């Protein structure tokens, strides 16, 4: 976390900063969205 | 609805005091569940306790 590094989260692919989301999200989420359709953040497959 | 064999199935469950046909205000239903079935679909009843 806090660190610009390459993943894969189950094909979601990118690199970036990844670190805790304080925001709000659906049970049935798993992942979201800017304005710009770009992948602002994820789910983990093992730790939700 | 079912979209390529994908049966969805939204829903919500909320109090109401509802005096009338159906009720005012606005609430949108969250998925439930996702079926990958794939069938075909001209009509659908309902049953009762």
């Amino acid at each position: 976390k806090n660190k610009c590094v390459n993943f894969n989260f189950n094909g979601l692919t990118g690199t970036g900063v990844l670190t805790e989301s304080n925001k709000k999200f659906l049970p049935f989420q798993q992942f979201g969205r800017d304005i710009a359709d770009t992948t602002d953040a994820v789910r983990d497959p093992q730790t939700l | 609805k079912n979209i390529d064999g994908y049966f969805k199935i939204y829903s919500k469950h909320t109090p109401i005091n509802l005096v009338r046909d159906l009720p005012q205000g606005f609430s949108a239903l969250e998925p439930l569940v996702d079926l990958p079935i794939g069938i075909n679909i001209t009509r659908f009843q309902t049953l009762l306790a």
